[PDB]
């Protein structure tokens, strides 16, 4: 190196170029893919992240796990791009995503090491993922009858599955049939905003539950309001977005009198109007009455003289979830409040969940939504389960989709590891040793939830192989039993698309890590 | 190890001289730290009694803008003194940063600085103006710049005419 | 910090084992681009603009600054080989690196490291067994082929690899010229008797083989005479100067008269030991002690060569080539000061040589014993250097091979033969040890795959083509002359390298497999480091 | 005796940070140098082979992608000459939208070999001449060497033929589908008329479902939901309103006089009936679909949703004006109800979510419209950034292929015969001017040997085995990718064709940009003192 008069790129400009860097970006793949490595399977474990300002949040999920990591590698940033792409598009997997790519990237590093053109490498990756989908496309396990019960039951495994990882696993059953009773009642369109999710501290998991309607916390009460009563058999309910309160006409609103008998009539007429809102908000019949905006003092006394409850202030959110549940319409002017967009549930009423008070809408029988309350020792003890929740949500969305599935633990990579394998014995031999290295890689995740169970990787690794290899699609490894069985008959069922997505990420990742030659580094503005 | 309930009692009423002068001393570097600590890092993120009682005394109507320089600054000062010779009613100073002693990343890299005082706030502190205003403009450019913040204030006698209250009685 | 509290840092479990991975590849990839013909030399700065141009693994190793301690042990591996053997300096570090990377691999999944270690230890004697039994050559049936073979071999990726058909028949000439027995009748060959002088000016083919000894050493005085047809060499050990009493001994002068007589004395003591040495005939004086001015007056009188300051291992070698016998001291058994002619060394002719502004004593045709000496010329300092440790290194491998009969061929042939009999050897030997011999065996091909990377070929075709020849002698009983298949990187196919004239000496082979196993063993017992903290 | 003193002159009277460079040596060496540094920096992202690199930039915004113009962007070049060189790649994108690092390869072949023939005894400007006669010489050679025509622009398979090459180098290992999908959106768009639009085209990035799900949309899709509660309309009859989707104000000031208690009392009701009265006449007209492209008032949403309205606010005025000329609609300044011709006309529109985004989709059913949109899929962001300058490169080539019609061989074939047919022309050529014009034949060398070296085999028995088919008499033969040794094969055969006005675009900006640098003889460089942007 000479120094040139006038340098060509901005001083301090670092760049990284060859074969090093290439096997440098894999190294760093393997490194990110570490710190989710102890996380997968029934067996798996959290982490705890504390962040700058000091709080922390703990999980089991790996795409939150990367997302909380400051990753700042440029090719290591690609498996948590990719995580978050699996959590979008599917919800699930987010861990074997990164798994995968990492070890494709390690299984070709030898290669890449020798000099092998990456152009080699991309195009045999590209004609190994193709053909494991396709593979995956034609063996998922679907039944062409579609009965309610089998269903039922295949959602509720399938949601199962996807929750037996997590702190909640004990109580799988509970939240998996929650889960499903949940979605189901959603309409056409299966929006996430369709399904509250409420944390109330204090209290045992089995003691949260889902109400067929709606709930959201009491929403700062004006006095008054502890004389409403706070039971209601049949009411009708008020949804607006209305003030109710005394407050001036409009903003840029001016009163110009000049008579003593005009200052009277002038506070007269506001009183007037807002007893006329009042007026004609009670002669609607309805007895519950909810506000986006804030409902004041005045106003709360006047329901309260009425018998009726009032809420100011309650979210958006709420509101529309009660509007599809109790089937009304959210009216901004209460001069036609026919009986056509007033909500109507069976049971209205306020009670005490662990330390806080909560408005429960029950009962109502053509509901689209529901809400989740879930209780908890700690706070992230309730956001993690709120996770779990989550990611079984997407799962049985999913599966409504497109109920195709198959046999989980590891069978149906070691099925496509198997299938590829083969399909390379029958090639001339340059794309030979790339496809047999990617069907290696493919047993990553066996081996990885033997590791974290603690078993003999290597013994089932070969007991797989070998039940692979003389018949039986849908073996993989036995958690609990020490060793393998039929994970299709033991119903560990995941979707094919979850290993479809995953598939095709950890390719497109790996196949544009490994196509990078060369990086730069502009000095920091 | 114990007595912690000490109870110091008559020491600091007998000592209280050295206490006292200790304060004094304490609190006349104090006026110079909180002077000093609104250039910097408030606006560098984003002798020195002479300057403290300049700033503390003159009228709170009065804009009074001061230069931080260290031996284009010719150009600015050469600006700064048109810009005196047209603004009489203003004060313009400069005082060097190594007499008020600031801080290091102040000596080399903010250089420029254009401080202006109104009443005792910092009403402006243009600080590092090279980026901005450039090297070489002359003293109008600079006037209008400032004057575009509304900043700056909006005949000739011969040499002058000002020199008991009994004006002029021609009362028998 | 914690429950142990120690004053320093701790590694523990996969850390600590990708740590000394890390240093090991490390330490590998810094010289994995020096191996093999179409290697290059690399350029090391010294921080005070001193410059070492070399390509030899153990130099390189040697110079750098290296603190992690694994990354040492491979260092002093390279050093211990080099001193050991003399050649495959950069072959032991690679194989090791590679060995301790892949017996990682196999650690990483559940695989305890003991069995990781019987399997290498089993697999390294198989290797040696299968090396001695299968794949030598004894040099016998060749000749002096067979050395200028080597020669050219050890010299080639050196600076002096294009002019091998030179180098090597001097190298030959040179160690052939120092060869003598000793008891139980074994001929050994003294490497390090050929004294090598390195000389700049001249092209390399100027480099010339003297046929006797050459000093770095000139002449006292400028009187004395600069060539000698007839040398009769005294090699003498003390320094012939005015003579100094002892330190117990002191000169107390009572009477005047006696001081004159005492300090004429104390010159004519060094003056009658001189003319002792001189009435015998001898014409050349070589001592390693220094020598004032009248001595040298004498001797230029006398007419003889006198060379002070002469090196102590110089002068070993002088007397023995040139029969002389080393006097540190004029006295016999009979208590007198006598020298006789019996301990005169005789040589052809010495001369005052001039190279390239400078001078130099050339001794010529020693009779009794034939000894040899190199001068290198080259275009600069460094060009010499880098011809001199190119030099050292032919002349160990020559060594090895006269020393030991059998050779094998080169160019990654013996690592392809050792992988693919080991792979298919590996299935009878336990069943976590077959994965520990199978990745022994995988780990032999780190050399031919740099070899093939280095001259920007086709590295995985080229290893196949070589693994499946190998394999097919293997497997074929009649085809078992394809053993002798090896790495041609100037065309970039296999080739025939003990017809080609590739070989290696065994010793090399054997010794780089022994100790690159040996310290992958060592490092691979760690599991759990503790740095404690300077107390400075 | 121990100090040299500052020569008297302009030397002394040079600022304390500026530079004079000056001399053949000291200037126009170096601007050779950078030049040359620029081009081996760029060089190994050329053609199918080319590798992707990541550029960081001073935003720490991470850039993955071989287009040269991209990795020129990003790179924060400071020497003026690469300056210039960077220059005329930009305007060459710009001119024609692919060849960037064509020019910039042939750029610095052209300075390195100007600096040889400086070395050798030339002066600048018998270099400059001789190049000028070249460049000449190559632009009246290049209509000759054109091999056939795209002879048809509505089709699908001819289209997505002769953009599959342009998509080649870029995004190697599929190009078909992304051909496939650019020649679909490209002849949904460029109607009976010739003119073509590029703005026409639009690619929305939607996360999720890997590039292979990517597929092309016939209307509009906006990344965001609606303002009510109607979420799907079968026959849409979209009214666009460029003003607030709320009564209509003063432009000075607006006070509320109230001076009567009835006044007090009526003017909320009254506001209300007027806002509902207009509502409900922009209803009566049959739109059942309302765009804005300001706020939504809450009374006007109530009232829009109780006559079972879609409301979609629009924020950016350039999303309104694409889906006015999509629609078919006029955006309307005030509240009032549309006539018959202002109101626009869709298939469909309703509201869906792709991967985990909300988006609201325009979709015709027809095979036409205005304005076509690319939905791309991909696993990662840069991945689609990447996948999205591939589309622009397809767009470009098939507006150029509007342009003018002729294409030429590629694979190196084309420059191969110009660096033939200029040598031989050289050669007849007396004078001084002989050596730079076969400097300039020899600087076609480099894009054949950049595709021989970034594919992995032996340039200079391509460039061989490419003058014998050349003297042999085929002009149509270019190197071979799909090849582990050096090989050719006809370039007309295979299909790997590029336009003729790309690359003679690309050679007379490459040209004009290394004589303009040759031509420099001094520099005076200021002191960089500061200018962030
Ligand atoms: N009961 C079970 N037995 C064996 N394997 C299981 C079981 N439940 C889940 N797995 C496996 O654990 C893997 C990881 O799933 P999980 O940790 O829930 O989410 P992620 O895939 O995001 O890590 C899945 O691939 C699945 O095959
Ligand atoms: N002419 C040749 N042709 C093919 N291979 C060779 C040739 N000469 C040496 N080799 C091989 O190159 C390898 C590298 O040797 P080298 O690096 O020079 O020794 P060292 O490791 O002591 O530096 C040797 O193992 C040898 O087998
Ligand atoms: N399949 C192919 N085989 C051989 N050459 C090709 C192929 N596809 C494209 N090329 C060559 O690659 C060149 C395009 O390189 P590219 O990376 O697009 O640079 P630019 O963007 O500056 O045009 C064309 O000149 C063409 O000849
Ligand atoms: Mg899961
Ligand atoms: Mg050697
Ligand atoms: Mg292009």
């Amino acid at each position: 190196m000479m120094p040139t008069p006038v340098i060509l790129l901005k001083e301090g400009t670092d760049s990284s170029q060859g074969i090093p860097q290439l096997v440098s970006n894999i190294s760093a793949c393997q490194v990110i893919a570490e710190a989710v490595r102890t996380t997968l399977g029934p067996r798996g474990m959290d982490k705890l992240i504390v962040d700058g300002r000091g709080k922390a949040t703990i999980s089991n999920d790996g795409a939150t796990i990367l997302k909380l990591l400051d990753v700042v590698h440029p090719a290591a940033k690609t498996l948590v791009d990719i995580a978050k792409s699996q959590d979008a598009e599917v919800g699930d997997g987010t861990t074997s995503v990164t798994l995968l790519a990492a070890e494709f990237l390690k299984q070709v590093k030898p290669y890449v090491e020798e000099g092998l053109h990456p152009q080699i490498i991309i195009r045999a990756f590209r004609t190994a993922t193709q053909l494991a989908v396709n593979k995956i496309k034609e063996i998922a396990v679907t039944v062409k009858k579609a009965d309610k019960v089998e269903q039922r039951k295949l959602l509720e495994k399938c949601a199962m599955t996807a929750l037996s990882s997590k702190l909640i696993s004990q109580q799988k059953a509970f939240f998996a049939k929650m889960v499903v009773d949940a979605v189901m009642m959603l309409d056409d369109l299966l929006q996430l905003k369709m399904i509250g999710i409420k944390k109330v501290q204090g209290g045992a998991l089995e003691d949260s539950q889902l109400v067929a309607g709606v709930a959201f916390k009491k929403t700062f009460s004006y006095a008054g309001f502890e004389m409403q009563p706070k039971k209601y058999h049949n009411p009708k309910i008020a949804l607006l977005n209305v003030e109710l309160e005394l407050k001036a006409e409009k903003d840029n609103a001016e009163i110009r009198v000049h008579t003593v008998e005009d200052y009277q009539a002038i506070v007269d007429a506001e009183w007037n109007i807002l007893y006329d809102k009042l007026e004609k908000i009670h002669h609607s019949g309805a007895k519950v009455v909810l506000s986006k905006l804030p409902i004041g003092d005045v106003a709360t006394q006047y329901f309260a003289d009425r018998d009726m409850f009032c809420a100011g202030r309650v979210p958006e959110e709420d509101l529309k979830r009660t509007m599809m549940a109790c089937g009304g319409s959210i009216q901004t002017s209460v001069n036609a409040l026919s009986a056509d967009v007033l909500g109507r549930c069976q049971v209205f009423e306020e009670t005490q969940i662990g330390g806080e008070r909560y408005n429960f809408f029950t009962g109502c029988p053509k509901a689209k939504t529901c809400t989740f309350i879930l209780r908890g020792g700690a706070e992230q003890f309730m956001e993690e389960t709120e996770r779990s929740l989550h990611d079984a949500i997407m799962i049985v969305r999913r599966a409504i989709k497109n109920d195709s599935v198959v046999a989980g633990g590891g069978a149906i990579e070691m099925e496509l590891s198997k299938y590829l394998r083969d399909y390379s014995r029958t090639i001339p031999g340059k794309q030979q040793l790339l496809i047999g290295a990617y069907a290696k890689a493919l047993e990553i995740i066996p081996r990885q939830l033997c590791d974290n169970a603690g078993f003999d990787a290597t013994n089932i690794l070969n007991k797989l192989r070998a039940r692979h290899a003389q018949g039986g699609t849908w073996y993989g490894v036995d958690i609990n039993n020490e060793d393998i069985a039929d994970n299709f008959e033991a119903f560990v069922w995941e979707p094919a698309m979850v290993r479809i997505n995953a598939l095709t990420a950890a390719s497109e990742a790996a196949c544009l890590i490994v196509s990078v030659d060369e990086t730069i580094k502009n000095p920091r503005s | 190890l114990a007595g912690e309930g000490i109870s110091v009692n008559t020491g600091p009423k007998g000592v209280i001289n050295d206490w006292r002068r200790f304060k004094q001393l304490e609190t006349e570097q104090r006026e110079e730290q909180c002077r000093e600590m609104e250039r910097l890092i408030k606006k560098l993120s984003m002798s020195g009694e002479g300057f403290l009682d300049m700033i503390d005394k003159e009228q709170k109507s009065i804009v009074i803008m001061v230069h931080i320089y260290e031996d284009g600054t010719e150009a600015m000062n050469g600006c700064m003194i048109c810009l005196a010779a047209e603004y009489p009613a203003v004060k313009f100073c400069k005082v060097k940063s190594s007499v008020i002693g600031a801080s290091s990343q102040f000596t080399r890299n903010a250089l420029p600085a254009l401080l202006i005082y109104k009443g005792g706030e910092l009403i402006g502190n243009f600080v590092r103006v090279t980026d901005q205003l450039g090297d070489d403009f002359f003293a109008v450019d600079l006037e209008a710049f400032l004057q575009e913040f509304g900043l700056l204030p909006e005949v000739l006698t011969s040499v002058r005419n000002s020199a008991s209250e009994d004006s002029d009685l021609e009362i028998d | 910090e914690g429950p142990l509290s120690v004053f320093g840092d701790r590694s523990t479990g996969e850390t600590i084992r990708s740590q000394n991975v890390m240093a090991a590849a490390s330490i590998a990839n810094i010289v994995k681009s020096s191996l093999g013909p179409v290697g290059l030399d690399k350029m090391l700065v010294d921080d005070i603009g001193d410059v070492t141009i070399t390509n030899d693994g153990a130099t390189i190793l040697k110079l750098l600054e290296v603190e992690h301690p694994a990354a040492k042990v491979l260092c002093e591996l390279a050093d211990l080989q080099d001193k050991e053997v003399g050649d495959g300096t950069t072959s032991v570090v690679i194989i090791a690196a590679e060995l301790l990377k892949n017996a990682d691999e196999l650690v990483k999944q559940k695989i305890h490291p003991t069995s990781v270690i019987s399997g290498y230890r089993l697999a390294c004697k198989e290797a040696v067994r299968y090396i001695n039994e299968n794949l030598i050559v004894n040099t016998d049936e060749l000749g002096r082929d067979c050395l200028i073979n080597a020669a050219k071999t050890s010299m080639s990726s050196k600076i002096i690899g294009i002019n091998g058909d030179f180098f090597a028949n001097m190298v030959v000439d040179a160690v052939l010229a120092i060869k003598y027995t000793d008891i139980r009748g074994q001929p050994r060959y003294p490497v390090n008797s050929v004294n090598i002088l390195k000389a700049h000016g001249r092209s390399q083919m100027e480099s010339m083989l003297i046929s006797g000894y050459a000093l770095n050493c000139v002449v006292g005085s400028q009187g004395m005479p600069k060539r000698i047809v007839n040398a009769k060499i005294a090699c003498l050990d003390f320094s012939l100067q005015k003579t100094k009493m002892k330190l117990g001994v002191q000169v107390v002068i009572t009477d005047p008269e006696k001081l004159d007589q005492i300090r004429q004395r104390e010159s004519d003591i060094t003056k009658e030991r001189i003319q002792k040495i001189l009435a015998t005939g001898a014409n050349v004086i070589l001592t390693t002690g220094g020598i004032d001015d009248m001595c040298l007056k004498y001797f230029v009188e006398a007419g003889a060569m006198a060379v002070r300051r002469v090196l102590k291992r110089d002068l070993k070698r002088i007397a023995k080539a040139s029969g002389a016998t080393i006097l540190s001291t004029l006295a016999n058994l009979e208590g007198e000061e006598t020298f006789e002619a019996a301990m005169l060394g005789q040589a052809e002719e010495v001369v005052q040589e001039r190279i390239c502004d400078d001078e130099l004593i050339l001794i010529k045709n020693t009779k009794a014993r034939t000894s040899a000496s190199i001068i290198l010329r080259g275009a600069n300092d460094f060009m010499c250097d880098e011809m001199e440790r190119s030099l050292h290194d032919a002349l160990c491998v020559v060594k090895r091979v006269l020393e030991s009969k059998s050779v094998v061929p080169g160019g990654g042939a013996v690592e392809a033969a050792l992988s693919i009999y080991l792979e298919n050897y590996a299935t009878s030997m336990g069943s976590r040890e077959q994965l520990a011999i199978a990745e022994f065996a995988r780990s032999l091909l780190v050399i031919p795959n740099t070899l093939a990377v280095n001259a920007a070929q086709d590295s995985t075709d080229l290893v196949a083509k070589l693994r499946a020849f190998h394999n097919e002698a293997q497997v074929n009983p009649e085809r078992k002359n394809l053993k002798w298949i090896g790495l041609d990187l100037s065309n970039g196919k296999p080739r025939d390298n003990k017809q080609a004239g590739v070989f290696e000496p065994t010793i090399v082979k054997v010794k780089s497999l022994k100790f690159a196993t040996e310290a992958a063993i060592t490092i691979l017992r760690i599991d759990d480091l503790i740095k404690l903290h300077p107390e400075s | 005796a121990l100090h040299v003193p500052k020569a008297p002159g302009f030397a002394q009277m040079l600022k304390e940070g500026a530079k004079h460079f000056s001399g053949l040596e000291e200037a126009v060496y170096r601007n050779i140098q950078a030049c040359k540094e620029l081009a081996q920096t760029t060089r190994t992202a050329y053609g199918p082979n080319g590798m992707n690199k990541m550029v960081i930039n001073h935003l720490e915004k991470l850039f993955v992608t071989n287009d040269a113009a991209t990795i020129l962007r990003e790179l924060e070049v400071q020497h003026p000459a690469a300056k210039m060189i960077v220059m005329a790649s930009h305007m060459q994108e710009q001119e024609v939208g692919d060849g960037t690092n064509f020019v910039l390869v042939f750029a610095g072949a052209l300075l390195e070999l100007a600096e040889e023939l400086l070395r050798i005894g030339l002066s600048v400007s018998e270099v400059i001449e001789g190049y000028e006669i070249a460049c000449r010489k190559a632009h009246e050679i290049l209509p000759n060497l054109v091999c056939c025509s795209a002879k048809n622009l509505r089709d699908i398979d001819e289209v997505s033929s002769l953009l599959r090459t342009s998509i080649m180098s870029k995004q190697y290992g599929n190009e078909v589908f992304l051909a496939k999908l650019i020649a679909q959106a490209c002849v949904s768009i460029f109607p009976d008329s010739g003119h073509f639009n590029v703005d026409n085209i639009r690619v929305c990035k939607i996360l999720g479902s890997g590039i292979s799900s990517s597929s092309v949309l016939h209307g509009m899709v906006f990344k965001k939901e609606t303002e009510g509660d109607v979420t799907s309309v079968k026959d849409a009859k979209i009214a666009v309103y460029s003003c607030p989707f709320d009564g209509m104000i003063t432009e000075t000031k607006g006070t509320v006089l109230i001076k009567t208690a009835e006044e007090l009392m009526n003017f909320s009701k009254g506001e209300e009936n007027l806002m509902d009265a207009q509502v409900k006449a922009i209803a009566d007209t049959g739109a059942n679909v309302v765009v804005t492209g300001g706020k939504v008032a809450d009374m006007a949403l109530h009232y829009a949703n109780k006559y079972n309205i879609m409301l979609v606010r629009l924020n950016s005025k350039w999303d309104l004006r694409r889906l006015c000329k999509t629609v078919g609609a006029t955006a309307l300044p005030r509240l009032t109800p549309p006539v018959l011709e202002e109101m626009g006309h869709c298939d469909s529109v309703y509201l869906s979510e792709v991967g985990d985004t909300q988006v609201v989709v325009f979709k015709h059913e027809k095979e036409d419209g205005a304005i076509s949109t690319i939905v791309l899929r991909g696993s990662t962001d840069n991945l689609m950034d990447d996948i999205e300058r591939a589309v622009d490169d397809g767009v470009n080539t098939f507006k150029v292929l509007t342009r003018d019609k002729r294409l030429v061989p590629g694979g190196g074939a084309t420059e191969i015969e110009l660096a033939k047919q200029i040598t031989s022309y050289g050669e007849t050529c007396p004078g001084l001017e002989q050596y730079a014009i076969k400097k300039f034949a020899e600087a076609f060398e480099a894009i054949p040997r950049a595709l021989a070296e970034n594919s992995g085999v032996k340039a200079n028995e391509v460039i061989s085995k490419l003058y014998a088919v050349h003297q042999e008499g085929n002009k149509n033969v270019g190197l071979d990718i799909e090849a582990e040794v050096p090989a050719v094969k006809d370039m007309l055969e295979a299909g790997i064709l590029d336009t003729y006005l790309g690359k003679y675009w690309a050679i007379k900006l490459a040209t004009n940009a290394a004589v303009t640098v040759l031509r420099v003889d001094q520099i005076i460089m200021a002191k960089p003192a500061g200018g962030p942007k």
